[PDB]
């Protein structure tokens, strides 16, 4: 791995963001239209099962 | 007083003589002086990290 400096006025913590592609289980949402409409629980495309 | 000024005036005969004797005096008026300060502390860590 490679260090990462921090700033000086900023306290003693630090945060990052993860982005969690679509077809993903994780992508947990209530954004789905079903091909007929009829509205349904998961947002994700078939979710990650294969 | 019109009766004590005219009483203590500083009359004079026609032999003369030791008859009116004065003096005077003088007095001191004093100062001072005196110190002050204060202080205060802090650290690294206050000032890097607010």
């Amino acid at each position: 791995a490679d260090t990462f400096s921090m700033p000086k006025h900023y306290g003693k913590e630090i945060v990052r963001l993860h982005y969690i592609p679509l077809l993903d289980d994780r992508n947990v949402n209530d954004q789905g239209i079903d091909a007929s409409g009829a509205t349904i629980a998961n947002g994700n495309l078939y979710g990650s099962s294969r | 007083d019109v009766g004590n000024i005219t009483a203590k005036m500083p009359t004079l005969t026609e032999i003369g003589g030791r008859v009116n004797r004065v003096g005077f005096k003088r007095v001191e008026i004093k100062g001072k002086l005196e110190k002050y300060g204060f202080f205060r502390e802090y650290t690294q860590e206050q000032l890097d990290f607010d």
